[PDB]
């Protein structure tokens, strides 16, 4: 992400790096729970040759920090049973961007490993509310990853300021979070990732999936990503969670 | 030959790091660069083969 810093051994244990054969890191996704995952939809979308939906060719990284840092004893190492993108997702619009990674061998819990907390059905993020995002993704538009978890802290957005910074373009299942004056924001590589909304009872919850954004960090172009609360039914009829 | 071929390597809206090669028209030699993951543009390819292998 851009205009954040780095976070700490275990400061998001939900956050996991997602890996393709041959392409390294990729995208991020949260654990929510010892057998699932909640990334986004792109991530997995067949294109140029390559199965991106295929999970034969996708390694999870829980609890992982450093990501030249090779075996971590905290640093937990798994395959992908199956991928499940939303029946409604769109290549295009981006719509329903967003899709649930099974585990095979279940995640072991653990201090740098712990699951992030689904928000309920109806569950309200009012506008203004700060929230984090996290990620290795491109550390300023046009530029390179980051070899650390970096964390950055932005806010929610009222739903028509974000209708409108994006003309003819957000959708019910979008939701805007950053800073008009931008300086902070998801970038490339942050996908699928976790937006972490530290709630009035002490314990985080995910408020949102990276998906996209013109830009990184811009002034009126804040990052676009994707609601959790109207698929969280879709999650339990789906996950089993 | 084909003009898109000579267009810039465009990333796009999404934000996955996938890097894939685009033939540098000035240049002969196809390249790496960042696709977001979705809009993709046909100067985009998988493998430097693939890529030199239509745009050459």
């Amino acid at each position: 992400v851009v205009g954040g810093t780095d976070a700490d051994e275990g400061e998001w244990p939900w956050q996991v790096s997602l890996h393709a054969l041959g392409q390294g890191h990729i995208c991020g996704a949260s654990l929510i729970s010892p057998n699932w995952l909640v990334s986004a939809a792109h991530c997995y979308i067949d294109d140029r040759g390559f199965r991106y939906s295929d999970p034969t060719q996708w390694t999870a990284f829980l609890g992982l920090h450093d990501q030249s840092q090779r075996s971590a004893p905290g640093v937990q190492e798994r395959r992908l049973k199956r991928i499940i993108s939303h029946p409604f997702f769109n290549d295009f619009t981006f719509d329903y961007d967003i899709a649930l990674l099974e585990l095979e061998k279940p995640a072991e819990y653990s201090s740098m490993v712990r699951p992030i907390c689904l928000p309920d059905a109806s569950h309200v993020f009012p506008a203004g509310k700060a929230i984090w995002v996290t990620g290795w993704g491109h550390t300023q538009y046009g530029g390179t990853g980051a070899l650390i978890l970096q964390k950055g802290e932005i806010r929610v957005i009222n739903q028509t300021t974000c209708e409108n910074l994006l003309p003819q373009q957000i959708t019910p299942r979008m939701m805007c979070v950053g800073f008009l004056s931008g300086g902070v924001d998801s970038c490339q590589g942050d996908s699928g990732g976790p937006l972490s909304s530290v709630e009035a009872d002490g314990r985080i919850f995910q408020a949102g999936v990276v998906s996209w954004g013109d830009g990184c960090a811009q002034r009126n172009k804040p990052g676009v990503y994707t609601r959790l609360p109207l698929f969280r039914d879709w999650i339990k009829e789906n996950t089993g969670v | 030959r084909p003009d898109f071929c000579l267009e810039p390597p465009y990333t796009g809206p999404c934000k996955a790091r996938i890097i894939r090669y685009f033939y540098n028209a000035k240049a002969g030699l196809c390249q790496t660069f960042v696709y977001g993951g979705c809009r993709a543009k046909r100067n985009n390819f998988k493998s430097a083969e693939d890529c030199m292998r239509t745009c050459g």
